């Protein structure tokens, strides 16, 4: 999208991730793992819902209106009734087409945004202890077991602990 | 339905405080009374759709 993450520098999506919209896959000494990020998944879902609720909201109630069909040719007044209804329908048809186009463009951009935001948050956590591999993966230059990965995921990672090790392995 | 003759229908609305007056030297088809007028959500539609519960 507009941030270049989804369909971006992130090659493709994971059909295998069924418990969230965004997550982590990791590989370390102990093995490989996958976990969903529920906060950012929620951010996306919340926005999309907000919008969904804006649009799906209560319709307007109308009761007695002008007649829209006619069995006889009457000339002027019927011309006018017909023209008014046709005008209305064209304008609302326009509103709807556009609503959808804009809203959709924005949904695509905001979901891309959420992805990119998670990436950025993580990179910032890792400090000097990892490098951006450009594929949406970080290379972590110290020894990271499942607990450590977890600490990265739940936001508690303390970089200063591993900084010496990592700094050493980076250079 | 048998006739070459016709009846033309007309209506008059009379607000409270006003008065109706009917004057005819003949040909008049006279009202028998009045229909109450209400305002509200009522309307009319042309449809062949069955009504259902
Ligand atoms: C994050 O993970 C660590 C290690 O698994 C755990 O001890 C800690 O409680 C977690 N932090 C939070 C706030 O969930």
């Amino acid at each position: 999208g507009i941030f270049g993450a989804i369909a971006g520098f992130i090659e493709n999506g994971w059909e295998g991730m069924i418990d969230g919209w965004y997550g982590f896959r990791h590989q370390n000494s102990e093995g490989t793992g996958q976990a969903a990020d529920l906060k950012s998944t929620q951010a996306a879902i919340d926005q999309i819902n907000g919008k969904l609720n804006r649009v799906i909201e209560k319709t307007n109630e109308k009761f007695h209106q002008i007649e829209k069909e006619f069995s006889e040719v009457e000339g002027r007044i019927q011309d006018l009734e017909k023209y008014v209804e046709d005008t209305k329908i064209d304008l609302w048809s326009y509103n709807a087409e556009l609503l959808v186009a804009l809203e959709n463009q924005h949904t695509i951009d905001l979901t891309d945004s959420e992805m990119n935001k998670l990436f950025e948050k993580t990179r910032r956590q890792l400090r000097e202890n990892a490098e951006d591999m450009g594929n949406g993966c970080f290379k972590i230059y110290h020894k990271c077991d499942n607990a450590c990965i977890g600490s990265i995921r739940n936001g508690t990672y303390d970089h200063d602990v591993y900084r010496d090790e990592a700094l050493n392995n980076r250079f | 339905r048998g006739l070459s003759s016709r009846i033309s229908i007309y209506w008059t609305i009379v607000k409270p405080g006003d008065i109706l007056v009917i004057n005819s030297n003949g040909n008049l088809i006279a009202p028998r009374g009045y229909f109450k007028m209400r305002t509200g959500k009522s309307s009319i539609m042309r449809s062949d759709a069955p009504i259902g519960t």
